[PDB]
């Protein structure tokens, strides 16, 4: 059983429906309206002042819709983070996402959100990554060096850091 | 069980740390305990009940709905943010931002809130117009979670938390419209769980806010009482201390209860 995972969030699939995803994350760790409308936010370990979680967004408030979002926050950690403040000053506006990492570091980052508004097209897809120096991440506290990344189609839109070098 | 004071020297002593308590009657606003009340401690999301407060004010003057809606953009997006991020496509009215940002610590719904009243410095400014004299922000998330040690930049200090909050809830300078929708909020606060609500007594009320900041900083602010009444403002702030989560949790929970054990001894 246990709580929301980096491992049941990476088991749960765009195209599942609800129950599906309910299943894997395990039922009692989630919620859905009120504050997240027709989308199952589910809680995983104390972060802060809240806690690790996933979030999942779907097509429709249908029974058979799909999942077309998935967000967690400190549920997976970077592989190798070598983010600098230098390193995200040659970040650029309209860099593609492969562009990006070349630039922050293959190992860098984890992603923040993910949604694509036209399922199943990729047309629009919205993408946020956070990076991270070294020792920037936690997975139960707060960043220390992190920069917001996010794109549309793949093309950065803007860029944003906290406590780089 | 230990007496309030003794229970915090123990917890100071355990956690290596600083503590900031104020026990505040709030009928007639007489401090009943305290401890470091006037050293300044990081607010870290209690400030949220101050930022709240404000915009109720905006609501009375006519300047402000809670109905109305606000849009919003990735760049708005920081960390901790579990409800506002969700809505970004949206947007998010004024009333759900204040709900979000309350029980559920949201930061960039905190944020927010802040343009509508001036920024931090006209957070800061509303707090000397209620007579705070003393309580400051300065940043915005989520910079003001730092708590670098003696900075100045978004503390307050216990004295002046519970006066503030005593004034906000209870003076009527919100209607009384407002002070019973700022009360709710607290009320149905979601994250504080492992806190005072953890030694709390079968048929008590409570209504709280917390905070958690880097370098150890930990914080709640609550009105609770028998009988289903709140009787009794209780401010706790923990700053300065490498403990863990689970130990700063579990001392603050436990001078909770030393306040509740020896409630009217």
């Amino acid at each position: 059983a246990g709580v929301m995972t980096g491992a049941k969030f990476t088991q749960i699939q765009f195209g599942m429906t609800r129950q599906q995803v309910l299943d894997i994350a395990g039922a009692e760790n989630c919620e859905t309206g009120g504050s997240f409308g027709d989308s199952i936010h589910c809680r995983g370990h104390a972060a802060g002042d809240y806690y690790a979680y996933a979030t999942f967004g779907f097509t429709s408030a249908a029974a058979d819709a799909k999942v077309d979002s998935k967000s967690q926050m400190k549920l997976l950690a970077p592989s190798a983070p070598t983010l600098t403040l230098a390193k995200f000053n040659q970040v650029t506006v309209g860099m593609t996402r492969a562009q990006v990492l070349a630039t922050v570091g293959q190992g860098s980052c984890t992603t923040w959100s993910e949604y694509y508004p036209a399922y199943p097209s990729t047309a629009g897809v919205t993408l946020s990554l956070k990076c991270f120096d070294v020792d920037g991440y936690s997975s139960t506290g707060f960043y220390r060096g992190m920069a917001h990344l996010w794109f549309t189609d793949g093309v950065l839109q803007g860029k944003r850091q906290w406590d780089l070098v | 069980s230990p007496q309030p004071l003794e229970q915090i020297k123990l917890s100071e002593s355990q956690l290596s740390g600083r503590v900031g308590m104020i026990e505040m009657d709030l009928a007639s606003g007489r401090t009943l305990t305290a401890w470091r009340a006037d050293e300044r401690f990081p607010m870290m999301s209690t400030f949220k009940v101050v930022l709240c407060g404000a915009v109720l004010a905006r609501v009375d003057a006519g300047d402000e709905q809670l109905e109305r809606k606000i849009h919003y953009r990735q760049q708005d997006l920081v960390d901790y943010s579990p409800v506002s991020e969700k809505h970004l496509a949206d947007g998010m009215t004024v009333g759900e931002l204040c709900a979000a940002a309350i029980t559920m610590s949201d930061n960039s719904a905190a944020n927010l809130l802040l343009a509508t009243v001036g920024g931090p410095a006209g957070l800061t400014a509303f707090l000397r117009q209620i007579g705070d004299n003393v309580t400051r922000l300065d940043r915005w998330e989520t910079e003001l979670n730092e708590a670098l040690p003696g900075d100045a930049r978004d503390t307050t200090t216990p004295a002046s938390m519970a006066a503030t909050l005593r004034k906000l809830l209870t003076s009527q300078r919100l209607s009384a419209r407002s002070q019973r929708q700022l009360l709710q909020w607290m009320v149905d606060d979601r994250v504080a769980g492992p806190l005072i609500r953890s030694v709390l007594p079968a048929g008590w009320f409570i209504a709280d806010k917390t905070g958690a900041g880097e370098r150890g900083a930990r914080g709640i602010v609550a009105l609770l009482g028998p009988n289903n009444k709140a009787e009794r403002i209780v401010v706790i702030y923990l700053r300065d201390t490498p403990a863990s989560m689970a130990e700063r949790n579990q001392q603050i929970a436990g001078i909770g209860a030393a306040l509740i054990e020896h409630w009217q001894r």
